[PDB]
């Protein structure tokens, strides 16, 4: 099942989200991650998006609920097409492949500067067939493992 | 989206980890 450090760090993503720690992620919060996503979601598209997570109905996510999307997800096998949505955010110039600078770009975004040297580890890491770049199959394993 | 987002925040902050 969900194990105590998948726990921890489900808690460590949702506190990014919830940027002023009072415990709720807002639709105003929601917005911010978003943005720095480069999408550009309306107020009617972040509150169908919290409606997603929110399971109480009283229009933000707490933590409860945002681990149980997360945990129920992680044993789902059917989110295939909403991975592919997460690969179109790094692979900026669509060409099926994400590279070194379109992932530093999406990790200084969220708030992280990495060095050259860095990023490089990272491709490396996820980087199965050599092309020193990430396909969609070499992807999937990295929002999956 | 959000589910997408969600998933890329929590490979993010493994990252930095
Ligand atoms: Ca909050
Ligand atoms: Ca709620
Ligand atoms: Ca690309
Ligand atoms: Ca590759």
């Amino acid at each position: 099942q969900l194990t105590e450090e998948q726990i921890a760090e489900f808690k460590e993503a949702f506190s990014l989200f919830d940027k002023d720690g009072d415990g709720t992620i807002t639709t105003k919060e929601l917005g911010t991650v978003m943005r720095s996503l480069g999408q550009n979601p309306t107020e009617a598209e972040l509150q169908d998006m919290i409606n997603e997570v929110d399971a109480d109905g009283n229009g933000t996510i707490d933590f409860p609920e945002f681990l149980t999307m997360m945990a129920r997800k992680m044993k789902d096998t059917d989110s295939e097409e909403e991975i592919r949505e997460a690969f179109r955010v790094f692979d900026k110039d669509g060409n099926g492949y994400i590279s070194a600078a379109e992932l530093r770009h999406v990790m200084t975004n969220l708030g992280e500067k990495l060095t050259d040297e860095e990023v490089d580890e990272m491709i490396r890491e996820a980087d199965i067939d050599g092309d020193g770049q990430v396909n969609y199959e070499e992807f999937v394993q990295m929002m999956t493992a | 989206k959000i589910y997408a987002a969600m998933m890329i925040m929590d490979y993010y902050k493994q990252s930095k980890v």
